[PDB]
């Protein structure tokens, strides 16, 4: 199950 | 015996040949299970193993949905560190990024990891803590600041030592047979002469399951590191692993010689000797 | 940039018996960047069939792939492995011997 937030560099 | 699950993600750049490649791919322990390609047809997550197989179609769905965010997020970030290091757009680069988390022998958290690379190398680390951020230079500690007051932190510690090990147990359960098997080594040693006074003393190691393992020689039981060859770890193509060590010996002093194996699938340690 | 050389092993699935089928692999790995050429040969001939695994790496950020192929070994007949990188002058080639 992967996450689901997905942050920016 | 401890698991794992691990998520690795790849993003190249191909400037002016399109859009970048982003390939994902799952782990638990040395099985691979889940994959993602930019590039091929589905444009969905697929399944690589028999067990995750027949999860449902809203399993499926939520993880395309996942990846694919995942994906646009890393074309936005190829830009992004471009303009961090003022590169030009006509070369090729390269962003890697990794999360997961370990369990014990009694299934229960022990450590959670999540950090990225550029070009090959760090960037940017969550640290052991799972508060802190380890920040490889100026370029770095730029993207820190900002994942500090978002708050970035607080939320991945939530999905490596919850989420994280709650979808490993389920996926050690449902796919046991596979999984929670321990399979030993099956060993054996070659002989072959190299000259009229020296010969290659070979220890094999195969069919293994899990890849972890100790193979060493000795020479009155002493230890021969620096005159043993070691070749890394292999897949064999089945979901089982492969490996040898080799001595050149001199004719005659065979029986000094003893080849050491250790692994979780065997009772005790082995002990061989040419004879 | 940083750049490093990919370690070959070209072995058998199984260990080889004249007659009965098998797969030959070809192991690749810590190398860097990803972009690879990876050819399996039959007595000089490339091998149309082969596959691989997905693009994967280990903790030091180096990748790895699995190359591979169905055959059946004889008496006579050579295979090797043949690599192409950017760390390469040379395309490398490595026999397949059977006790390795």
């Amino acid at each position: 199950f992967a996450p689901g937030f997905f942050p920016y560099l | 015996g401890s698991h794992s699950m691990r998520y690795f993600f790849t993003s190249v750049s191909r400037p002016g040949r399109g859009e970048p490649r982003f390939i994902a791919v799952g782990y638990v322990d040395d099985t691979q299970f889940v994959r993602f390609d930019s590039d091929a047809a589905s444009q969905r997550m697929e399944p690589r193993a028999p067990w995750i197989e027949q999860e449902g179609p809203e399993y499926w769905d939520g993880e395309t949905r996942k990846v694919k965010a995942h994906s646009q997020t890393h074309r936005v970030d190829l830009g992004t560190l471009r303009g961090y290091y003022n590169q030009s757009e006509a070369g090729s680069h390269t962003v890697q990024r990794m999360y997961g988390c370990d369990v014990g022998s009694d299934w229960r958290f022990l450590r959670g990891y999540h950090q990225y690379a550029y070009d090959g190398k760090d960037y940017i680390a969550l640290k052991e803590d799972l508060r802190s951020w380890t920040a490889a230079d100026m370029a770095a500690q730029t993207t820190k600041h900002k994942w500090e007051a978002a708050h970035v932190a607080e939320q991945l510690r939530a999905y490596l030592e919850g989420t994280c090990v709650e979808w490993l147990r389920r996926y050690l359960e449902n796919g046991k047979e596979t999984l929670q098997r321990t399979d030993a080594p099956k060993t054996h040693m070659t002989h072959h002469a190299v000259s009229d006074h020296e010969a290659t003393l070979r220890c094999w190691a195969l069919s293994f399951y899990p890849a972890e393992i100790t193979l060493t020689w000795q020479r009155d039981g002493e230890d021969q590191t620096q005159d043993t060859e070691l070749v890394e770890t292999r897949p064999a193509g089945d979901g089982t692993f492969q490996k040898w060590a080799a001595v050149v010996v001199p004719s005659g002093q065979e029986q000094r010689y003893t080849c050491h194996v250790q692994h979780e699938g065997l009772p005790k340690p082995l002990t061989l000797r040419w004879e | 940039m940083i750049q490093r050389t990919p370690k070959i092993q070209v072995y058998s699935r199984h260990p080889a018996e004249n007659g009965k089928s098998n797969f030959l692999n070809c192991y690749v790995s810590g190398f860097h960047p990803s972009d690879i050429e990876v050819d399996l040969l039959k007595n000089g001939e490339r091998i149309e069939k082969v596959e691989h695994s997905d693009l994967s790496f280990s903790k030091d950020w180096s990748f790895y792939l699995l190359y591979y192929t169905e055959f059946t070994p004889t008496e006579k007949d050579e295979y090797a492995c043949r690599v192409n990188h950017v760390t390469l002058s040379q395309p490398k080639i490595v026999k397949w011997d059977r006790d390795m």
